[PDB]
RNA sequence: GAUGGGGAAGCUCCGUUUCAAAGGCCUAGGCCACCAUCGAAAGGGAAUCCGGUUAAGAUUCCGGAACCUGG
RNA sequence: UUGACAUUGUGAAGAGACAUAGUUUCUUUACUUAUUCAAUGAAGCGGAGCUGGAAUUAUUUUCCACGUUCUAGCAUUCAAGGUCCCUCGGGGCUGAUCCGGUU
């Protein structure tokens, strides 16, 4: 249209102001932030002793959805359940007979930490999922060593919130099977067989190679200029 | 339980993985208040023979003190 | 004695009342660092306590529509009405600031920089000027002659005015009488008189 | 995305104040009502003269009141309407009070009927 | 001279925008910018003059005539 | 003022010793995350091509990116245009290259 024309700018470098630009790269981040940002960053720029870095190597998205998709079977007793099956031992227990036989044998999985660690050693546990994001790391370096002396297959799972989650709590450290049913025989036995050559096969030379040996963008960049 | 294999391991402060874990801690602390509260005990072992029980009414707090 | 007590600073702090404003350089920012900027000076105005004038210069923000003004040190030959340009672009002009680098060896400059983003620390008082003697690309540093006599390296990002700091020739006349000791000392801080 | 370098706290829904009982379980009654901010009518010689030759009364009133509250509490008592009101404190650490009434309004008809003259 | 912080066994010290997630405008949705507070009856300030009046008050009270602010 | 002790970590190279397997102790030189200094209402930081050109080797060496210098004014409304959708007008791309610890 004639009554319209174009207006081109020029902002250029000494001249009409700049437009509106996305500054996220450079806003001033809470104190917070920064301090959790760097943090991470530290926790990657400094040697890690080899116990450190044996987590961060997770079951792959496939073989963890598996084990997932089979721990789901096999979920504790909710609050709703276990009244129901508190009226049932009520009803039966003592108006019938059978004292506490009324219910079958139960199967879930186990999950608390020190529950956990005293199924191990004796040993019970066929299978061991550990929480690669546990804040008090010690809680959980000395359970891949105590598996590999004790030969219970275990794996490092990504998400503590994830377990909790299967296990109708907000996070759980660890999440293991004792006694699974006659029918999924054969998959607990796969997913062990994948889990231990993943992990228990692998953790015996990868106790070496201190790892967290990996530099920043910019000084990445700037050592490739130099040695080019 | 866990019991022993904490309280073994928190013995072992010039091991690799202690004189880290001890590093990282100390820088990660210095960049926060002198004093402000914890949010869970960073030795639950310590804690639970100190005392502690894992219920509301027991905090946590974090303090540096100058030498 | 006196001059311990001088640290405690009660009565010996500057009379900061009259002075006009700190006087530094322009933010050294993007536009500075990689272009420059075209500035007015609006009027030069005394400063009380310091001997060589101030100049007022006004810049547009390039990040807001608004006009920043900065206080700088007038440099002799400038006069209201002048156009200053300040980045690494501008030309070799007197009131001008520029990097050390950009500039050639030899150029004389005033309100030089010792690091970039000081806003000028070196070269402040009525007549004074440092000589640029030698430049060294290899890490680039400038090699500068400071009105002392001393010499010295300083980072070449290091920006400065080309010229003379205004007021030459201040301390040439006798004082003559205490009084206008007196007066001058009046606004400069509480060091006189200087008992024995 | 983000068009500015300062962060800023967001601001968050606060919520209104619900107490679970009550702050003080009974409201206090009327501090200053119009009995308490007139306390004792002025009868000095030059009050009285004042009432004839200036139709404005003298009443003595409490620290508290101010302007406002003596015009509502002296036309709620009486009914009359007052033209303006002025107020000084006493040397002994009392309030005085000057009360012109209107030209529909008589002051030595009120000082009658209060019952002082 | 607090607040955010940093010292001090401690009564308490430093510091006033500094290494704070520091708040305020349009109709449920958008937009805008860095600081508390105190500190002068001789500094800046929004507005009143005349005549008379008491034993003692007035540029305040009366008679007259204007001005500044908010709706 | 000065020697020692902890904050003091991580690479490359040169020399005495472990055990003609291969690990350590010193020396030289490098990296930062520890730590220190300064600035900014943390705005242009690093890298890569650049729609560019200037500029020569044989394959792409080197410069910037390539919107401002006779003048005492002006540069502000999710920026105008183009582009594709849903019309009084509202929304995506470009205008304003892409990716990645404010400097």
């Amino acid at each position: 249209n004639p009554l319209t024309h174009s207006t081109p700018k020029n902002f250029g470098i000494g001249q009409a102001v700049q437009p509106k630009r996305n500054l996220s790269r450079y806003v001033k981040w809470p104190e917070y932030v920064r301090v959790q940002r760097q943090k991470k960053i530290l926790s990657i720029r400094l040697k890690v002793p080899p116990t450190i870095a044996q987590f961060q190597y997770t079951l792959d998205r496939n073989t963890a959805a598996e084990t997932f998709k089979l721990f789901n079977k096999y979920r504790p007793e909710t609050a709703a359940e276990k009244k129901e099956r508190l009226t049932k031992e009520a009803a039966a227990v003592a108006e019938g007979k059978s004292k506490q036989d009324a219910s079958p044998k139960p199967y879930a999985v186990k999950y608390g930490l020190n529950h956990v660690v005293a199924l191990i050693e004796n040993k019970k546990a066929k299978l061991v999922l550990i929480a690669n994001d546990v804040d008090p790391i010690e809680l959980v370096v000395f359970l891949p060593a105590l598996c590999k002396k004790m030969g219970v297959p275990y794996a490092i799972v990504k998400g503590k919130a994830r377990l909790g989650t299967l296990v109708n709590q907000k996070t759980s450290a660890v999440a293991a099977l004792t006694e699974v049913r006659a029918e999924d025989e054969a998959a607990l036995a796969k997913l062990v067989s994948t889990i231990d050559a993943n992990f228990a096969d692998k953790y015996d030379e990868v106790k070496k190679h201190w790892g967290g040996g990996i530099l920043g963008n910019k000084a990445q960049a700037k050592m490739d200029k130099r040695a080019k | 339980g866990a019991y022993k294999y904490l309280e073994e391991l928190q013995r072992k402060k010039q091991s690799d993985v202690l004189r880290f874990l001890q590093r990282v801690r100390v820088w990660e602390y210095r960049q926060k208040n002198v004093i402000h509260r914890a949010a869970r005990p960073t030795r639950p072992d310590k804690a639970r023979r100190l005392g502690y029980k894992a219920k509301q009414g027991f905090v946590i707090y974090r303090v540096r003190v100058r030498r | 004695i006196r001059n311990q007590r001088k640290g405690a600073g009660s009565i010996f702090t500057s009379h900061t009342r009259l002075r006009q404003g700190a006087a530094k350089l322009r933010t050294l920012d993007y536009a500075e660092r990689h272009g420059y900027i075209r500035g007015i000076v609006k009027q030069i105005v005394h400063d009380s306590g310091r001997g060589a004038p101030l100049a007022k210069v006004v810049f547009r923000d390039p990040y807001k529509y608004r006009l920043r003004e900065e206080i700088f040190i007038a440099n002799e030959g400038v006069h209201t009405g002048q156009f200053i340009y300040a980045g690494k672009k501008a030309s070799l002009n007197v009131g001008n600031v520029l990097p050390l680098g950009s500039v050639p060896e030899g150029t004389i400059v005033s309100n030089v920089e010792e690091k970039p983003g000081d806003r000028g620390a070196l070269a402040r008082a009525s007549g004074n000027y440092v000589i640029i003697i030698g430049h060294n690309p290899d890490e680039n540093k400038t090699r500068v002659r400071l009105p002392s006599g001393a010499k010295k390296v300083i980072s070449s990002d290091a920006r400065g005015v080309i010229g003379v700091i205004a007021g030459g020739g201040r301390v040439d006349k006798p004082l003559l009488k205490a009084g206008r000791a007196f007066h001058k000392y009046r606004l400069k801080r509480n060091s006189w008189p200087k008992t024995r | 995305v983000r068009t500015s370098a300062t962060f800023r706290l967001p601001k968050t829904l606060k919520l209104a104040r619900a107490p679970k009982y009550a702050s003080k379980a009974v409201p206090h009654y009327n501090r200053l009502d119009s009995y308490k901010v007139i306390e004792q009518p002025i009868t000095s010689e030059t009050a009285m003269k004042k009432v004839e030759d200036g139709n404005i009364l003298v009443f003595q009133v409490s620290m508290k009141a101010n302007k406002y509250q003596i015009k509502k509490a002296v036309k709620e008592l009486y009914e009359v309407d007052v033209l303006k009101v002025n107020t000084l404190v006493r040397p002994n650490g009392t309030k005085k009070a000057y009360v012109r009434l209107t030209a529909d309004y008589d002051a030595l008809d009120i000082a009658n009927r209060i019952g002082y003259i």
